């Protein structure tokens, strides 16, 4: 029973800058029940080696999770964060703005 | 530290 | 997005007996329903949730049942205070839709519309407009249909209806039916008909007038 | 100030794809410490922050064969629910539960918690009195019947009293120099052109700890919250958080509009 | 105890916004989720949308281009907004709250309600038409009179009767929008022997533009 859907951000662990190291972030939250599926995308290609916090939840039991993965920014590479759960037909994609 | 006192339904 | 259909509309109840309402989700919907009470000029109050809890100081009259996609809403002696439209509501996903309501009304005999025509009058005249008015009073059951004929043929634009609520004494219900035209087109024409149509008769109520008198 | 341990629990079966699956987290104020998955090859109770890894051996044995017990009786109150709702063997259902205790700067005892959740609803919580229970349902008044004939309240009290408090402390000096350490924002402010009459002005606040804090913008001293965009608060990564307000501006009138942080770890 | 007290303006012209203001007594809006429902003759109860506890928000898919909730926990206030109001949006809003801190969706708490009319239509005095039967032969025992009020704005218009003295067998109809001003009637239904013989007068009382007229009913010509 009940089915929330999951809200997305999609953001960087440090402010980014071209050519340095950092942590790309989808955070997941708000969504039941639990089974959910993400993905991190590099020009539209998943990311393989993203990890993922364990599950844990808010004061209105409803899920939050983590993925992030290291990443270097460039001027022309295009990130974006790939959700599926029980209540999207379809995926949704969220892409990386640097600016929120 | 945990509770180790579970109680069933 | 999962609808809720709502069975009946309106039921007409006497004090004392039972009233079932129906209320179907289009998918599988769990225990996640929710019925409301509502009285006219306020907010909808809570009366079952869960399918079958109910909420804290509903009377034992009150009971909700179902699991999935039929639920039902039982009174078990309705009460005068119980006279209101009833909701029910889906919260298993957004954007948690209700029901259309089903409106209790008092039971009575059925009755025939009392009905008046009223040319327009000389002020209207001169403001340049012309609105032929038709009172239909104390009928029921609440449904009826107004008919306009201008000259004998049917009119529907320009044509505004309003109807009152179930009446405090006598539980009847009246409806006022307003056609309206120019000046000029009136004083084209001659004859002016409203015709009612209503379970109390096979054959309408015919009202008309003539300007020519 | 105040300080928090937390416990959450998540049970979920699965028909046709094993056995139900549980997952438990700990958190001392908004920090993780503490992880368990029944799906682990070898299931443990594994350290997630510095100053919880000098527990020796014995506390982590402990903790591993509570969260095995915790795997099998949730499993049983898996279908136990099943039992009460009168649901199928087919469909999936989770049980959820939060306990802990919430302690005030003297370190003893302010508030406890213990509450169950069946398919994202209330089931059973623990009242503020630490000695009765509130029922959301029929089914959730039987396991409160049960669990007050089995004078259950009495155990969480002793528990949330004693050794919640007293672990928490531990903790709270073991780590003190980062759960006792206030990071305050690193705070800036971003212009971007929506057309050419109004601009969008964010204003972020990045690296804090702890996650509470509030971000708003004013316009000649007076608090815009009517017309702000605020996002929740989200973890960086690193055990620090996020958070970013913006507001739409009439352009040339950006010299109007001031950010306005609050924080623990600013004075 | 929960209470939950709306404001707002309930008069917003048919392309511009919406804003109504919940505050909250009773609990924190750190703690719980709020959500906002309206109820509309031509679509019923319908829910908008929630802000939760931690400021996310879930958005009717019907509504998400034009709707936001924002919120002041410290003072304890929501503000729902909504743009490009059209005559579909003419409605009362609620804002509502659940039992309990979940994510559930079914409320036992309501704010009083904030009755909005989406209208370009400036405050306007009505027009007050005598209804004289035409045909009122002697040999019914009842006559029955009216008064039709026609374009005026906004809503509030008031009927009596001999200024009240005759009180049965008065019915006045809800008003209705034509095109862009209201327009009502009333019938008053008496002794055919009471009238023509006797004086019957509506009283119409329209107090946004300060109107009061009498307008007496003549049998006609
Ligand atoms: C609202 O009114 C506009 C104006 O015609 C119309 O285009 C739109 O479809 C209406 N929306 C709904 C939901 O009826």
């Amino acid at each position: 029973m009940i089915q929330r859907t999951p809200k997305i951000q999609v953001y960087s662990r440090h402010p980014a800058e071209n050519g340095k190291s950092n942590f790309l972030n989808c955070y997941v939250s708000g969504f039941h029940p639990s089974d959910i599926e993400v993905d991190l995308l590099k020009n539209g290609e998943r990311i393989e080696k993203v990890e993922h916090s364990d599950l844990s939840f808010s004061k209105d039991w409803s899920f939050y999770l983590l993925y992030y993965t290291e990443f270097t920014p460039t001027e022309k590479d295009e990130y974006a964060c790939r959700v599926n759960h029980v209540t999207l037909s379809q995926p949704k994609i969220v892409k990386w703005d640097r600016d929120m | 530290e945990e509770f180790g006192r579970a109680f069933s339904f | 997005s999962i609808v809720m259909t709502q069975t009946p509309k309106f039921l007409l109840v006497s004090a004392g007996d039972r009233v079932t309402i129906t209320c179907k989700a289009s998918q599988t919907v769990s225990n996640d329903v929710t019925w409301y009470q509502q009285k006219p000029g306020q907010s909808p109050k809570l009366l079952i949730y869960y399918a079958s809890n109910r909420y804290t100081g509903v009377p034992d009259r009150f009971t909700g049942s179902g699991y999935g996609t039929d639920f039902t809403f039982t009174i078990n002696t309705v009460q005068a205070e119980d006279l209101a439209v009833y909701f029910c509501q889906q919260d298993y996903s957004s954007p948690f839709t209700f029901g259309s309501g089903t409106k209790l009304e008092k039971k009575r005999a059925d009755a025939a519309p009392t009905v008046s025509i009223f040319p327009p009058s000389s002020e209207q005249l001169t403001s340049g407009g012309a609105s032929v008015v038709c009172f239909l009073n104390n009928f029921y059951p609440k449904d009826i249909n107004v008919k306009w004929k201008i000259d004998g043929s049917e009119r529907q634009n320009g044509v505004l209806n309003s109807w009152t609520d179930q009446d405090s004494k006598d539980s009847t219900y009246s409806m006022s039916s307003t056609l309206t035209l120019t000046k000029d087109e009136y004083e084209r024409h001659n004859s002016y008909t409203c015709e009612a149509t209503h379970k109390t008769s096979t054959s309408p109520i015919v009202k008309s007038f003539n300007r020519n008198e | 100030g105040s300080h928090s341990m937390r416990y959450f629990y998540t049970a979920m079966s699965r028909p046709g794809r094993g056995e139900p699956r549980f997952i438990t987290v700990g958190y001392v104020d908004d920090t993780l410490f503490v992880r368990f998955d029944s799906d682990a090859t070898s299931p443990r109770k594994e350290p997630r922050a510095p100053w919880i890894e000098q527990e020796g051996p014995e506390y982590w044995d402990r903790e591993t064969q509570i969260s095995k017990t915790n795997t099998q009786t949730y499993r049983e109150n898996l279908r136990t629910a099943l039992r009460y709702y009168n649901q199928s063997e087919a469909g999936s259902h989770i049980i959820q539960r939060m306990y802990g205790c919430d302690v005030g700067p003297d370190g003893r005892l302010l508030r406890g918690y213990d509450q169950y959740a069946y398919d994202g609803k209330d089931y059973i919580a623990l009242n503020e009195d630490l000695s009765s229970w509130t029922a959301a349902d029929t089914a959730a008044q039987i396991t409160q019947r049960k669990w007050e004939a089995a004078r259950v309240a009495e155990q969480d009290r002793a528990y949330l009293e004693g050794l919640c408090v007293e672990s928490l402390r531990r903790y709270l000096e073991n780590g003190k120099e980062t759960l006792q350490r206030a990071d305050p924002p690193k705070t800036h402010v971003t212009h971007h052109p929506i057309s050419d009459h109004e601009v969008t002005l964010r204003c972020w606040a990045l690296g804090f700890y702890p996650a509470e804090i509030t971000l708003t913008w004013q316009r000649d001293g007076e608090d815009q919250t009517q017309d702000t965009e605020l996002v929740e608060t989200r973890p960086a990564g690193d055990r620090t958080f996020q958070k970013w307000a913006a507001v739409v501006v009439p352009s040339g009138e950006e010299q109007r509009y001031t950010c306005h942080v609050q924080h623990e770890g600013l004075p | 105890q929960v209470q939950l007290k709306q404001s707002g303006p309930g008069l917003v012209q048919p392309s511009q916004s919406l804003s109504i203001t919940c505050t909250v007594s009773g609990f924190s809006l750190t703690s719980y989720g709020l959500h906002w429902v309206r109820q509309s003759p031509g679509k019923g109860l319908e829910w908008l949308g929630v802000i939760w506890s931690g400021g996310s928000t879930d958005y009717n898919a019907a509504f998400i281009s034009r709707l936001s909730i924002r919120k002041d926990n410290s003072k304890s206030q929501v503000f729902f907004k909504m743009n490009s109001l059209q005559a579909n949006d003419t409605a009362i809003y609620y804002c509502a709250r659940s039992l309990t801190t979940a994510t559930s969706a079914w409320f036992p708490y309501w704010g009083q309600g904030t009755l909005v009319t989406v209208s370009a239509a400036k405050t306007t005095p009505p027009s007050v038409y005598p209804l004289a039967p035409g045909s009122a032969a002697q040999t019914n025992s009842m006559v029955t009179l009216g008064c039709l009020v026609k374009g005026y704005f906004p809503e509030p218009v008031t009927v009596t009767w001999n200024s009240g003295s005759l009180s049965s067998g008065v019915h006045t109809f809800p008003a209705v929008l034509q095109s862009d001003l209201y327009t009502l009637s009333s019938s008053v239904t008496v002794p055919s022997s009471t009238w023509p013989s006797e004086t019957v007068t509506c009283n119409v009382a329209h107090p946004a533009s300060s109107t009061k007229v009498d307008k007496k009913i003549v049998p006609r010509d």
